[PDB]
């Protein structure tokens, strides 16, 4: 587990620059990524994650931009260090309602001996904007895993103790983060309304439909739920030991599971909380147990090969493991005849968390195993 | 909270009241947000001449580019050869990217590998990874040829492809008759189209520079297309089916239109049709080479002219009416083979579709944007439908080509309002629809982006898009139509002026407010 | 006022504030219009379930048909065969309307005369127009066969066809051996199909009934297609393709594509291509009959099987995947040739795209409308895609068509929430879309019309036309599209996906508002 | 082409046709002779079409039901007869109006009782008055009722008459019933007379003893414009800009209030003569009003018809009429500007239904272009003497052209340009002639006024000068 690719072998992993700009820091929408570099790892992850969010594309939120320092056969000769500066002068210019700048490291930009660090503390210093050099080269590590870590480092270091010496902000002892959801169709908003309905007040939500000044607030809350644990596990370990909050990771997939995660963040606080939790679940049984009589005799006995999702497919009677369904490899499988839905990186639909997500998602799954389309593979007369 | 019988999706279940309520909480309590009223003042800003003049000063900022990288363009040509499985030389995050977005823009499997070079690599090169690449991919997939191809941290630390290939055969990794042709395709040079043309030419160089000997040009009675970059599989087929008609012996060398196509009947096909090893041999044998986008294909046009000493035609690309007859005719003069009455049909069957659509179509503005060839061949179809397309941006365009469609515009009367930008990406076009409003723009699914943004301006100066070019991806199966020959020209035609009445009966679709206009007959 | 820059057309120019004053004067002076809230409060109660029940107890009025009638069908088969004039036996004012009507969906010239029959033939007949017609007819468009069908003033009077040409061929007016066949079409029984199925036959008994003793079934080695009444030049396109691929001989009889398609070149021709006479002079020779669109071929079915003793099988529509494979299969079982892998590998991409687009497609709801056998095949294949047809009209159906509808939905699970409705308006689909809402509706340009009602009463409540049939007046060129087979079933599919996809970029284009599902990637 | 060689096409022309074909169709093609004011000595017009010759001429339900009474907003239009006549004419003509269609507004929707073997039987009167409960039922903001016949009610022998007058009793409507079956008369011609009697005979004399409306001395109403693309909103617009108060205006946006208020006018103007010039007599023998006819097609003629109104007033509304064309005249001298030189010495030939062959003239002289080929569907002989003072000399008119005729003219003249209908269109743009649709105005418009000649002048552009007709031609062949 976690070791290096075979070379030759096609494979859907990605870059420690897409486990960093697209994952975690891109998401964030009030600030500016600079994929410093070439057009091509800009270009093909413009938008390509539905990470979503509220704002004014353009103006306030840039989280489908492109914003690239577009490497010429020059900048790699001499280096884009100038260039890099006169981009975040560019950006300042052109884009004043942005709230910081993440400046996110292709692989040239390792390999010709590029500092990025010290044109951030210059140029930060020089406008008290906030400028965080990732260094996210897609050559580093052999997945996204290190991306992940590497981001996450450049949070901690640049974005996280911004408000460590400031105690303006008023405390109260039902808050809560959520760190680690990356609101892919809505799902932390999902995740959000079950929280916020249980009595807590989530003061951080990243990266989905992120905010910087959420992260500087991230360390003020009493609680730390962490939905991707592989990817902010680093931060929720450092906000544990430097502040003292308590982390634990949540899921939301499926009824069973809700309400198990939802009565276990209850029992973290006062007898209120678990009076509003045993509330919350008693409002949405009835939608979720209409949900199951509806799709549920529809999918019983179904096999899946794909915790976290067994919940939600053991809700709608199937069984996990001739698979019925699976949960660049979805054509593969589509081309051989089996039903395929992606379960946790789905381009179309959404959300699937939540008791919300749940009705959405056993559409889908009654949708996509149960079309026709699957049962006219074989011409009649062959 | 969710009806059983009737489930929404994230739009428009988030613009339930408690869900805006949540938003609206989280929004004022937590986000530190601008006021609207500075958003709505720094959006009219970006709207206005002076932003539009702040734009157009960038020198080191790229937003929202018209243009992908050079191994995207070879993993493109090496995917229409036969039994070609695409290799990219670097790190693996590339090749992931590549694979995303054909898949997403075809909507097919699309086989591509790495040999994942790492940090390690970054010191010593990729030697290594290219012979395990090379033998493993060789004993997964079994492909007939590997063509090989780069990513930028293979083109900054040097590696030598030539030499890791030789290694990697001298040393029994894969056999030395293994055909793993190779190009170095840096990113930071060029574009995916510069990367189409490398690939080819490198091909093109394994298969024929050292059996050039024995290489007599008209031999074997038939003409070499190549077709440079391109993503509507239709444009292969009208190419080859125009030559069939013609009675033309053709090699349309990388032809991927089989692979992109495959069939779902229960089996998984990794490869399919595409250029054989033996037509490629055979190339520097046929009466002339037939280049369909010449201005990203100059390194093969150098390769061909000097090595198989093929007189190739100075030819435009075969879009639109004149261009298509040029080509035509180009065709017939080289093989000797008269056009036919059904080609000379269909033709007249595309000017009676211009006479019919040209009261809609004449005097609409256009601001549109692709590669050079494709740009080039919708202003000239666009001139010649009476169009006026007043913002041409070409990313990837150089000064020649710019040059050249200027000399194309200023040869048509509805060039005149017309400028061609190179260099400017689709922010600097947000800024010209902005300010030098068009009645629509042609490009690829970027510019929904910008028709969104022209929306918050007002109805009245939303510019709406018409997706034509690379990639689109918020469609299904437009990379099955055709832009090429009078086939495309009428479908493309078909799609303006339905494009252009859509436009209309929404314009006048208000019940006692516009609908006065709202015509049965258009 | 007009600026020369900018010139107005109507719309907007009728939105000046002017001619806004001006409007306003004219309503509040002299038109004595019905106060605006009574207005309102009439369009909401004519959106109400309670106005659906008093529409749907209409018995002597229709608003806004789905139909026309027999003779325009008539002058559309007799447009099919080789240089032959429709002539249709009574008054002018039909003609100019059926050749009005195919003007504009067709964009093309369309021939047709009239013997201008007027009062004094209401007391005597037209035995005098008919001769004075065929002979000048005869001597100015030089036809090689005149057609003649009837407007309903000649079949209310009661003019007999046969005994008029009988005595025009013997006075001498026509050549005794002139082709002359004749067809009645009372325009108040059935539709325009009715005449198509009339006229056919009319033509066909012409030319086979006495000459049936030198005939042997499948003598030949072909199979007669009989298209019936069809609008897209594509799906007789898209026939002979599929019968040339398969190697199977075939006679399409009635085949009107080359001159609904001529081309522009210079000159204009009254007649191309077209059904020889000597095709149906030997269509009894073939092995077989086939039917596409058998609901509205009844006559001809029976004058096939008593009379050319040919076993008509008992086909659906080739339209979508099921019904695709069974005209297949059945030609292949006819004709003695295997489906060829090109076929194969056509349909297996159809369901290649029927796959991709299935999560858009799944559960959208459908109201649509059109000619029974149109209708019946749209029917199979949005059950196909796992669409839910909700509202499926037909004025021109009867019983048995509703019968096998309801057992095509019966078979299906995606068929539970439909209802077939015969004999119905589109007053009556209107009402049917205001109290339960489709997410479309699929049909000719009149829904347009109903689009803009729902759209009066909210942009939620609003149903997008998507324009599949005929006629098609507000678009152009989509009479070339494609209906039938493979390419029609992916061609549909397209169209439908792709209004989907644009509806719910229209709906989530709002920044700030609707925008987080603004997805480039869908 | 000379006058002999107009005369040896013609002759040319008729060659190909039977003795008795030849022989009428000669009477209806002649050679234009400016100085002759009585036209019958030349040539002969509303006559029988021949038999089979692929005329262009519609029917008399087309020239009432689709012309006179289809455009009435207000009013709900039964096609009585079978589904074809009303399915064909729904929504092809476009008479522009304001109103909430299906509720207040009925122009582009088709009532009909869709008659059926049973109804042709038995007859469809009793099928007419359930009907119009129906109608009642389902539309009660409908201000009234016409029920124009198609062929079949005149041979029946229903009577659509009684049951009109009986239902009109019951629920205090008017209902008007309209004979224009399609075999009465040869064209729409005689459709427009009967419509033109209806209004007559049942809308215009209702408010007579009503003088409850306020009248001034500027009160003029608009006959026979039709509102074709806002044709008519653009005549009133200057007409009220001159001081004149416009009370009423049919059949184009017209309601049944207006039609019955205008007895009430000071002067009737007059568009298109031919369909409304019965109900101008009648209504100068009746109720005394002078009626007139105006020309706002170019700027030239729509000046002298502007002051040839403000003439038939005071001073005052002479002063605004120059006012009007003072403020009007920088814009179109700017069209003329920037379209008359790429219009200029080009060739026209027309063909149009009664009014347009010789009304459009003045406004394609206004831009340069001379005209040499014109005719009519329809049109009587005033038409033509109407017509022959405003051709060219030497010019060539033709009466109920057929398509081989017309097709032989255009082939052996050459114009620059040709205005017909939808059924010649295509037929003349396949032989390589742009062609501009002079009914609908090839849907757009409008035409009248100085804003209809800005948007004439656009089209006759962008039409003439597309580069669509350079490419007719191979370049191999
Ligand atoms: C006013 C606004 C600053 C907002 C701010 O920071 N307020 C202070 C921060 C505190 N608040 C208001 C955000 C919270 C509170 O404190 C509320 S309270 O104190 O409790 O009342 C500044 C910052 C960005 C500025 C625009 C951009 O340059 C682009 C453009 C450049 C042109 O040359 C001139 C026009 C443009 C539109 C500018 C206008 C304006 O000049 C903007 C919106
Ligand atoms: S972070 Fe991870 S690959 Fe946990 S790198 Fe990847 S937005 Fe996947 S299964 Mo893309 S460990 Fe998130 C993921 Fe899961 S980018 Fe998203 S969908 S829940
Ligand atoms: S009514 Fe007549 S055929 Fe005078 S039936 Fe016809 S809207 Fe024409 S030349 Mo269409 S006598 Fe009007 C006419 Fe002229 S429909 Fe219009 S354009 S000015
Ligand atoms: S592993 Fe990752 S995505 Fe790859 S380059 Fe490296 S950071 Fe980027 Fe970039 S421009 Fe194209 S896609 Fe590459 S070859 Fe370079
Ligand atoms: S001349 Fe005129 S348009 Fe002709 S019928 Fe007569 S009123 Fe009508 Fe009607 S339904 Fe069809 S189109 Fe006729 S055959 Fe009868
Ligand atoms: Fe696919
Ligand atoms: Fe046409």
């Amino acid at each position: 587990s976690n070791k290096k690719s075979q070379p030759g072998l096609m494979t859907i992993r990605g870059c420690a620059y897409a486990g960093s700009k697209g994952v975690v820091w891109g998401p964030i929408k009030d600030m500016i990524h600079i994929s410093h570099g070439p057009v091509g790892c800009g270009q093909y992850s413009r938008a390509g994650r539905r990470n979503y969010y509220i704002g004014t594309t353009g103006v306030n939120a840039f989280v489908t931009m492109n914003f690239t320092s577009d490497f010429q056969e020059k900048d790699i000769v001499f280096g884009g260090d100038k260039k890099l500066a006169k981009l975040i002068d560019e950006v300042e210019t052109l884009f004043p309602l942005n709230k910081g700048i993440s400046v996110q490291s292709e692989c040239p930009i390792g390999l010709i001996g590029d500092d990025i660090e010290s044109v951030s503390k210059v140029k930060g210093a020089e406008l008290s904007k906030t400028i965080v050099p990732v260094r996210c080269e897609g050559f580093r590590g052999v997945s996204q895993s290190l991306g992940h870590h590497i981001a996450n480092d450049a949070v901690r270091d640049w974005v996280l103790g911004k408000r460590d010496e400031d105690t303006t902000f008023a405390s109260t002892p039902y808050d809560v983060a959520i760190i680690g959801d990356y609101n892919i169709g809505g799902d932390a908003w999902s995740s959000r309304i079950l929280l916020e309905e249980m009595g807590l007040r989530c003061v951080a939500q990243w990266s989905g439909d992120g905010s910087i000044s959420e992260i500087e607030l991230t360390p003020k809350v009493k609680l730390n739920l962490v939905h991707c644990y592989r990817s902010m596990n680093y931060i929720s370990r450092h906000m544990e030991e430097k502040y003292g909050i308590p982390w634990m990771e949540y899921n939301f997939f499926g009824p069973t599971k809700t309400i198990e995660s939802l009565r276990a963040i209850a029992a973290k606080f006062d007898e209120s909380i678990q009076k509003k939790c045993e509330e919350v679940i008693a409002k949405y049984k009835p939608e979720w147990e209409a949900v199951v009589a509806k799709y549920r005799p529809r999918l019983e006995g179904k096999r899946v090969m794909l915790r976290h999702v067994i919940g939600a497919y053991e809700d709608l009677g199937m069984e996990v493991v001739k698979p019925d369904l699976i949960g660049k490899e979805k054509f593969i499988f589509q081309k051989m005849g089996i039903p395929f839905r992606e379960m946790h990186s789905w381009d179309y639909s959404g959300p699937y968390h939540g008791f919300d997500g749940f009705a959405i998602f056993a559409r889908d799954m009654d949708m996509t195993l149960n079309n026709p389309c699957w049962k006219k593979l074989q011409a009649p007369w062959e | 909270s969710q009806q059983v019988d009737k489930i929404k999706a994230s739009y428009p279940l988030f613009l339930d009241q408690d869900y805006k309520d949540m938003l609206a909480k989280k929004r004022d309590g937590f986000e530190e947000k601008y006021p609207q009223d500075k958003i709505d003042e720094v959006f009219q800003w970006t709207t206005t001449k002076e932003y539009q003049e702040l734009n157009f000063q960038r020198e080191a900022l790229t937003v929202n580019p018209a243009k992908a990288c050079q191994p995207l363009g070879a993993v493109l040509c090496a995917l229409g050869f036969e039994k070609t499985m695409p290799y990219v030389h670097g790190s693996q995050g590339c090749v992931a990217y590549f694979r995303s977005y054909f898949n997403r823009h075809f909507r097919e499997p699309v086989s591509c590998v790495s040999d994942s070079m790492t940090e390690d690599a970054a010191v010593f090169g990729g030697q290594q990874n290219m012979k395990d690449g090379l033998q493993n991919c060789k004993a997964t997939y079994k492909p007939d040829m590997i063509a090989v191809s780069t990513t930028c941290m293979a083109e900054v630390i040097g590696d030598d492809l030539n030499a890791f290939i030789n290694n990697s055969k001298k040393e029994g990794f894969i056999p030395d008759e293994f055909p793993v042709p190779f190009a170095h395709t840096p990113s930071f040079v060029g574009s995916h189209v510069t990367g189409w043309d490398n690939m080819f030419e490198g091909i093109a160089r394994y298969f024929t520079l050292k059996s050039m000997d024995d290489k007599v040009v008209g031999s074997n009675k038939k003409i070499n297309i190549v077709p440079g970059f391109e993503t509507y599989l239709g444009n292969f087929r009208v190419i080859k089916r125009m030559l069939s008609e013609m009675g033309v012996g053709y090699s349309l060398l990388s032809d991927p239109e089989e692979v992109l196509d495959t069939p779902a009947d229960g089996q998984f096909r990794m490869y399919a049709g595409g250029t054989t090893q033996e037509e490629m041999k055979d190339a520097p044998n046929a009466l002339n080479t037939v280049l369909l986008q010449p201005w990203h294909l100059e390194k093969t046009k150098k390769f061909v002219e000097g090595t198989w000493k093929h007189e190739v035609p100075k030819l435009n690309i075969p879009m639109g009416l004149d261009w298509t007859d040029e080509f035509l005719m180009k065709v017939s003069e080289i093989s000797g083979q008269p056009i036919p009455a059904s080609l000379t049909k269909e033709r007249g069957r595309l000017v009676d579709m211009m006479t019919d659509s040209h009261t809609w179509l004449h005097g609409k503005r256009f601001a549109l944007w692709g590669d050079p060839d494709f740009v080039m061949g919708l202003v000239k179809f666009l001139l010649e439908l009476g169009c006026e397309p007043v913002h041409i941006l070409c990313h990837n365009g150089n000064k020649r080509w710019k040059k050249a469609v200027d000399a194309i515009l200023a040869a048509s009367p509805y060039g005149k309002n017309a400028t061609v930008y190179i260099g400017k990406d689709l922010w600097h076009l947000r800024s010209l629809v902005f300010t030098d409003k068009p009645d629509f723009m042609i490009g690829n699914s970027y510019g929904k982006f910008i028709q969104r943004d022209t929306l918050h301006k007002g109805k009245e100066f939303e510019v709406p898009l018409i997706r034509i070019g690379f990639p689109i991806f918020d469609r299904h199966h437009l990379h099955r139509s055709t832009t090429l020959g009078y086939e495309g020209a009428m479908q493309i035609l078909t799609t303006l002026v339905n494009s252009i009445l859509e436009r209309l009966d929404e314009e006048t679709r208000g019940m006692q407010a516009t609908d006065y206009n709202h015509d049965l007959v258009r």
